């Protein structure tokens, strides 16, 4: 009973932004670090950022750094990724998953679907 | 300035018995409470107890992992504070430290030595063997495996390679013995050509070992 | 207020 | 006996950003029986802030403490490459004295996955009777992350040891080293050896794996 559904993906502009959600089902997240990831078209699925438990911090791909943020809303078991000056390359379907070591050790068993954003 | 200087540690067998002393100078020792505090390797600081200055009465308070075992004394014609470990164990095994009681209301550990390492093993001396870690950029390395006491040293070609060197911490193993690895990493198609050597060096044993690394046939 | 066996610088 | 909480255990930051360090008691200590210490690696505790709030004699003005009750802070706010370190806080208000777990304030970087290299043992130690097996994690941050050994599909717990590296002064990662520990005996009666490695920046483990006698 523990789902993932991602939305917020869509077309934009060079140089746009999109604020992507990850909404959790069956379990309370606040316990457990969420990430993002992106799967380009032809390549292999690549880290994004991560939001980990309030006060222990966010950390973020190198190919994004500066440009995403990544933040949670644990009362709405909700995590979030703020895209800022889009470009193409950014063209993927982007995933959450939560990561169920509470230690923080990338134990990613519970995916979604994915939400396509596209930059052209 | 304070100055404390804790002596005496060493290396000790379960059930035996060691005496810290912590000689302090700077200060007027006899006015203050001393506190020992210890830090087991790699993990954090655990308060071992105190003792009130004579005025205060001169008595001591201690934990219960310590209770019945450790007594703290002092000597105040001399400056010297002192800590009994009787009935020791290998969970004692720590960097002992001798801390200055701050006076008043609000009674910090307000100067520390630079502590004495007490380690506590039936373990006899004996120097390591080195086995190979060969690379199958490739990485490769040297096991030191099977020594005792802390610490051994390691190189790579007597120094002149330190980048991508790692050399990690020892682990103590449940045969009382200690293992460490140290790796490095380096372009895969020099291996051919390039000797790669880990100097290895245990000084309590007067072990020296240079082993060279290289691919498996 | 404060436990004596806790004070190092009061007599108990 | 008063547990003393902080978090995090580890604080991500960079050189010029504020450091904010959390306290938690189990049971409420009145401000002036907390202390903070500072402690660089290699060196020896110092004080820093003790009362709560009071600094101790020469630390520099950018160290603050605050709070009461059972929720202390820490404050340093500006970081200087020297305050990466770690801190503990101490209640000195009943017996025992206590001190928290500590927090370690480290350069935070960009996640970097880790290399993953597996040693068969040598034909030398084989001799000896015993059979090492070593996993490297390389130049990965942060320094969470997960080893598990797995002989003919089968994980194995309770027969390996790790280390860690401190944080690189150059590229701030960490590295990994673990060791899987079986007989002679035992490491003949099988042929696949694996370590798989988990990290946050990995979407799916990575396994390096030998057979044995190839």
């Amino acid at each position: 009973x523990v789902q993932l559904x991602x939305s917020g993906g869509g077309x934009v502009q060079x140089g746009x932004s999109l604020x992507l959600s990850c909404x959790a089902x069956x379990x309370x997240x606040x316990x457990x670090x969420x990430x993002w990831x992106r799967q380009x078209p032809g390549x292999x699925r690549e880290x994004v950022x991560x939001x980990x438990x309030x006060x222990x911090x966010x950390x973020x791909x190198d190919s994004x750094x500066g440009r995403f943020t990544x933040s949670x809303d644990x009362x709405x078991x909700x995590x979030x990724l703020q895209x800022x000056x889009l470009x193409x390359x950014d063209x993927a379907x982007y995933y959450c998953x939560x990561x169920x070591x509470x230690x923080x050790x990338x134990x990613x068993x519970x995916w979604g679907x994915g939400t396509x954003v596209t930059v052209s | 300035e304070v100055q404390l200087v804790e002596s005496g540690g060493g290396l000790v067998q379960p059930g035996r018995s060691l005496r810290l002393s912590c000689t302090a100078s700077g200060f007027t020792f006899g006015d203050y409470a001393m506190s020992w505090v210890r830090q087991a390797p790699g993990k954090g600081l655990e308060w071992v107890g105190f003792i009130r200055s004579k005025a205060n009465g001169g008595r001591t308070e201690n934990p219960a992992s310590v209770k019945g075992r450790f007594t703290i004394s002092r000597d105040d014609s001399k400056s010297i504070a002192y800590l009994q470990m009787n009935s020791l164990k290998t969970e004692d095994t720590a960097v002992y430290y001798c801390t200055r009681v701050e006076l008043g209301s609000s009674w910090s550990l307000g100067y520390w030595g630079q502590g004495t390492l007490v380690t506590v093993s039936s373990a006899s001396t004996k120097g390591p063997s080195v086995f190979p870690l060969a690379p199958s950029t490739a990485a490769l390395g040297c096991l030191v495996k099977d020594y005792f006491p802390e610490p051994v040293t390691v190189s790579w070609n007597s120094g002149a390679l330190t980048s991508g060197v790692h050399t990690f911490p020892a682990v103590l193993q449940s045969s009382g013995l200690y293992s460490l690895s140290s790796v490095v990493t380096v372009p895969s198609s020099s291996l051919g050509t390039q000797t790669y050597i880990c100097n290895v060096n245990h000084k309590p044993s007067n072990t020296k070992v240079d082993k060279k690394v290289e691919p498996k046939s | 207020n404060v436990d004596p066996n806790a004070n190092p610088n009061v007599d108990p | 006996e008063i547990v003393l909480t902080q978090s995090p255990g580890t604080l991500s930051l960079s050189p010029g950003e504020r450091a904010t360090l959390s306290c938690r008691a189990s049971q409420s200590v009145s401000s002036t029986y907390l202390a903070w210490y500072q402690q660089k690696p290699g060196q020896a505790p110092r004080l820093l802030i003790y009362g709560a709030s009071s600094r101790a004699t020469g630390i520099p003005d950018r160290f603050s403490g605050s709070g009461s009750g059972t929720d202390f802070t820490l404050t340093i706010s500006r970081l200087e490459p020297e305050d990466f370190a770690v801190y503990y806080c101490q209640q000195y208000g009943s017996s025992p004295w206590t001190f928290g777990q500590g927090t370690k304030v480290e350069i935070k970087r960009t996640v970097a996955a880790p290399s993953v290299f597996i040693f068969p043992p040598s034909d030398e130690q084989l001799k000896s009777g015993t059979a090492s097996v070593v996993c490297l994690l390389n130049n990965f941050y942060p320094r969470e992350a997960k080893v598990q050994w797995k002989v003919d599909n089968a994980l194995q717990s309770g027969n390996s040891q790790e280390s860690v590296t401190e944080q690189d002064s150059k590229d701030s990662t960490y590295s990994l080293s673990s060791t899987l520990t079986l007989s002679k005996a035992d490491y003949e009666k099988h042929k696949v050896y694996a370590c798989e490695v988990t990290h946050q920046g990995l979407s799916s483990p990575v396994t390096k794996s030998f057979n044995r006698g190839e």
